RNA sequence: UUCAUCUAGACAGCCGGACGGUGGCCAUGGAAGUCGGAAUCCGCUAAGGAGUGUGUAACAACUCACCGGCCGAAUGAACUA
């Protein structure tokens, strides 16, 4: 049992980001385009998939 | 296209001193001086009133007036750094193991030590970067203050405290678990 | 083609200058749109409300300045989101009525206090585990059976200064409102000359 | 307890005794009978049978007094003057039935209080633009036209 | 390259708001803008969609188009090789 706002802000680290839809990497919730080489820079992202 | 001279403005309060030699800043305040070397980005820095200083480039690129702005910033930041001071708040997450956070010394290294992260018997030792203060604030559970003079040290050493305590082999979406900075600050209210 | 667009609002605040009279320059921040909403209400008529963004109302003063040149008074005063209510009729009673929406909306986040908090006695009722506010700042408190008690009248913040994040935040769930909202009347052009709302 | 004052407005369905399988869980909790709230809605919306209609309910710690607010959407559906709808099975019952123009304006005079418009001319535009939504044609006259017909002066609309 | 926004105040940012008819109409048990079907209104307005979303069994509760202060000078979109 963690308090709810301490639990947003531990979402805010660990789930609160997109992943690069070709590379898998974890990238900023708000960033444009993938960071990595491997997938182009590719402006393909999904959201995190949320609990539940 | 190689802009003809573009120039960013350094802006110097009046109980700060600054020398720089060819890269190397030296920027003394009121708790200490901190130091740096520039020689990896080939700018021009000069005076304008003393409070002012110009940093200039004559003929970027795009890549190079980008590094322009970058250095007014990792400037500005000791400015601010060594007489507003920096801090970051660290609030500790556990569901049910609480983690076991203290201040060990061995061979007078003044280690964090972490006991006790989600049962684990690792005993985690994560270095103090020189110049950073540690301390434990009262009057809020599960808290740590990090201050310094440089932003650079006390950042980069928080992060360091925050990526010691990942979670492994497990959902980091529901084992929500870790050690993570809550605030970033000045050290003194409201300066 | 905003220029027409525009244009046709430049003329809607010319015209009110002639016949108007008067103005209520109201200092109208922090107030919800149902909340204004229901201000248009109650003028049916008697008055009307003109607000504009600033940017462009000053220059259209300085352009209407060329024939009606007595609105000097006006430009260090048009400053953040205030309303140009034109006044045709008594002064007096423009005012009781704009005063009358005075909801005290419980400790709104980033609102600035307006008054200097008197925290009396009062049994929280709140629950334990959330008391981490209490401790934190201090507020002598004791959790009799669950039932936190404050003890005694004690000025937190005081008016004009900006509730901090642990008490704004404390204050919400204690449902004290000390944010009365209302627009706020600064100063009053009247006939030529504006002058503080205070006097009036 | 005597005392205790409490307003419930929630729309109900006309002139029946309520479902209740939808007042139980929203009027169960405080502490009225499931027959007595049928009973009086029923009666209170017999006129607006088959139309679900706002009511609002006085409720005075453990007491009830239903009063059906007059919703402009719910009033103007009355003043097609349609009886009893089989809408168990009349699927997607369009009540587009002709209003004169005048119609419109008793249900906007109705309106006029709470509604804030400086005109009823305003007001009438808006129960206009309900018909809209409603689909009803007044006189045989687009809504949306009379409201043109409104700004245009075509249709002198009384003031009262 | 084409089109747009711009000191009669541009984009960005902190946020500087986000009503009423109305819980629009048909059906779903329950859809109150937001599971589906039809159409995409008017009023106060600087402005607010019969609703881009999160979301509740439904509400609710946030949040977003829209612009709702402040700073003050260029910016946005789609394509081209
Ligand atoms: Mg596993
Ligand atoms: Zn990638």
């Amino acid at each position: 049992i963690i308090e709810p706002s301490l639990k947003a802000l531990a979402s805010k680290y660990n789930c609160d980001k997109s992943v690069c839809r070709k590379c898998y990497a974890r990238l900023p919730p708000r960033a444009t385009n993938c960071r990595k080489r491997k997938c182009g820079h590719t402006n393909q992202l999904r959201p995190k998939k949320k609990l539940k | 296209m190689k802009y003809i001279q573009t120039e960013q403005q350094i802006e110097v309060p009046e109980g700060v001193t600054v020398s720089i030699k060819s890269r190397i800043v030296k920027v003394v305040g009121p708790r200490g001086t901190l130091t740096k070397n520039l020689k990896h980005i080939d700018v021009t820095f000069t005076k304008v009133n003393n409070q002012l200083i110009k940093v200039a480039v004559h003929n970027g690129g795009r890549k190079h007036v980008a590094a322009l702005r970058t250095v007014k910033s990792l400037v500005d930041n000791m400015i601010t750094g060594v007489t507003k001071g920096y801090k970051y708040k660290m609030r500790y997450v556990y569901a049910h193991f609480p983690i076991n956070v203290n201040i060990v010394e061995k061979d007078g290294a003044k280690f964090i030590e972490v006991r006790n992260f989600l049962g684990d018997k690792k005993i985690r030792n994560v270095p103090v970067r020189d110049g950073v203060t540690i301390e434990f604030s009262t009057n809020v559970k599960d808290e740590i203050v990090l201050s310094g003079n440089s932003v650079e040290d006390v950042s980069q050493n928080a992060a360091d405290l925050q990526q010691i305590c990942r979670v492994r082999n497990k959902d980091i979406r529901k084992f929500l678990d870790g050690i993570y900075v809550s605030h970033k600050g000045f050290i003194t209210e409201d300066l | 083609g905003i220029r027409e667009k525009k244009a046709e609002y430049f003329a809607k605040l010319r015209e009110y200058l002639e016949e108007y009279k008067s103005l209520f320059v109201v200092g109208v921040d922090n107030v919800s749109s149902q909340q204004m909403h229901e201000v248009r209400k109650e003028l049916r008529g008697r008055a009307v409300v003109l607000m504009g963004k600033n940017t462009m109302v000053r220059r259209a003063i300085r352009g209407f300045l060329s024939d009606l040149p007595d609105f000097e008074k006006l430009l260090p005063f048009v400053k953040g989101n205030v309303g140009f209510v034109f006044t045709n009729e008594p002064l007096t009673e423009i005012k009781n009525v704009i005063v009358s929406n005075r909801v005290a909306a419980p400790a709104r986040a980033g609102a600035v206090a307006p008054e200097d908090i008197w925290v009396r006695a009062v049994n929280t009722g709140m629950e334990p585990g959330k008391t981490s506010f209490f401790q934190a700042l201090g507020v002598p408190t004791k959790i009799a059976r669950g039932t936190i008690e404050i003890v005694s009248d004690v000025k937190v913040v005081d008016a004009g200064n900006k509730v901090g994040q642990s008490e704004a935040s404390l204050l919400n769930l204690l449902n004290i409102s000390p944010f009365t909202f209302g627009l706020t009347v600064v100063q009053v052009y009247d006939n030529g000359q504006v002058f503080p709302s205070s006097i009036l | 307890d005597p005392n205790e004052v409490k307003y419930l407005y929630l729309r109900a369905v006309g002139g029946e005794v309520g479902a209740s399988a939808a007042l139980a869980p929203k009027i169960g909790p405080l502490g009225l009978s499931p027959k007595k709230v049928g009973e009086d809605i029923a009666k209170a919306t017999k006129e607006f049978k088959g139309i679900k209609v706002t009511v609002q309910l006085k409720i005075q710690n453990r007491q009830a007094a239903a009063s059906v607010v007059p919703s402009a959407s719910s009033l103007v559906i009355t003043a097609l003057k349609e009886p009893p709808r089989d809408r168990k099975k009349d699927k997607n019952v369009k009540h587009s039935g002709n209003i004169q123009l005048d119609e419109i304006i008793e249900i906007a005079r109705q309106m006029r209080d709470k509604s804030f418009g400086r005109t009823l001319a305003s007001v009438t535009k808006e129960i206009l633009g309900t018909a809209q939504s409603v689909g009803c044609r007044v006189d045989f006259k687009n809504p949306h036209d009379i409201i043109e017909g409104i700004n245009a002066g075509e249709i002198e609309i009384p003031e009262n």
